């Protein structure tokens, strides 16, 4: 049975822009036992229909996890705009998987977590990005903070304990699921 | 934008039909979901259909309530059958795009970021 309490009941969680992977690998994966939590906000899959995840395998299994707020969580799909999508965590337009998202309120509310506003670029899909250098509107990067144009692109989100639900934190795990050439390590009940 | 139209006021077992319009899109390529928020309470996810025309719905309306889209007719109707006091609630539609076909699980407000007004659905006598 794959430790999938390990990922989704951890105690700490990582800012989007240094979200973590766990590999998951060499288990069987009963989806509908971990459904059973009702605390997820957000439950979708893409590219599987979660009725027929308990019969498929799959050659490798990740667990990327991160925290948003709730109005960032419809960005953690394929095909998707926003900041998150495209300067904290990508996924591809055939991304194979699943989100799962949940109110952290409890355990990250005033708790020290940041998001990437400034990039040069839009993220390729699964890349990750741990820079704090400084980034230069119409100037070059690595410029003086205290000068004009001048801004760090990290930015800590503030989940003050009176917004939102729409601001309030978030812990998202994105499940995705490839299938290659290659040897099985994660199975589901039927099909062990 | 989200115009919602069909909501008012019914007796326990009685009809309603829910429209969800667009204006400025098409729903072809996107998902749409039908929330109800009681007075207080938060919103709950009672119907939702992806582009795959997969499927949602909450435990409690799954036999009386039923999702629709007319991808011609830009329309996308919730009928609600045998309707319940519990259903009392105002009700909103939501539209996310949906570029690859969703499969939901649930179906939460964390899903979509185009939202209606709210209709008012009363079942009482
Ligand atoms: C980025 O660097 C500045 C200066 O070293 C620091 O104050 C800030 O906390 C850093 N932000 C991170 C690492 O997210």
């Amino acid at each position: 049975l794959c430790p999938f309490s390990q990922v989704f009941n951890a105690t700490r969680f990582p800012s989007v822009y240094a979200w973590t992977r766990e590999r998951i690998s060499n288990c069987i994966a009963d989806y509908s036992v971990l459904y059973n939590s009702t605390s997820f906000s957000t439950f979708r899959c893409y590219g599987v229909s979660p009725t027929k995840l308990n019969d498929l395998c799959f050659s490798n299994v990740y667990a990327d996890s991160m925290v948003v707020r709730g109005d960032e969580v419809r960005q953690i799909a394929p095909s998707q705009t926003g900041v998150i999508a495209d300067y904290n965590y990508k996924l591809p337009d055939d991304f194979t998987g699943c989100v799962i998202a949940w109110n952290s309120k409890a355990k990250d509310e005033n708790g020290q977590y940041f998001y990437r506003l400034f990039r040069k670029s839009k993220l390729l899909p699964f890349q990750r990005d741990v820079s704090n250098v400084t980034y230069g509107s119409g100037k070059n990067d690595g410029c003086n903070p205290s000068e004009a144009d001048c801004y760090w692109p990290l930015l800590k989100y503030g989940f003050t304990s009176s917004v939102s639900q729409d601001y309030q934190p978030y812990r998202v795990v994105v499940l995705s699921f490839e299938l290659l050439n290659a040897p099985a390590t994660v199975c589901g009940p039927k099909r062990s | 934008q989200l115009q919602e139209s069909g909501g008012g006021l019914v007796q326990p077992g009685g009809s309603l039909r829910l429209t969800c319009a667009p204006s400025g899109f098409t729903l072809d390529y996107y998902a749409i979901g039908w929330f109800r928020q009681a007075p207080g309470k938060e919103r709950e996810g009672v119907s939702c259909i992806s582009s795959n025309n997969s499927t949602y719905y909450a435990d409690s309306v799954k036999g009386r309530f039923t999702i629709s889209r007319d991808n011609a007719k830009n329309t996308v109707y919730l009928q609600m059958n045998s309707l319940k006091p519990e259903d009392t609630a105002v009700y909103y539609c939501a539209a996310e795009p949906d570029y690859s076909g969703v499969y939901y699980y649930t179906c939460g407000w964390t899903d979509f970021g185009s939202w209606g007004q709210g209709t008012q659905v009363t079942v009482s006598s």
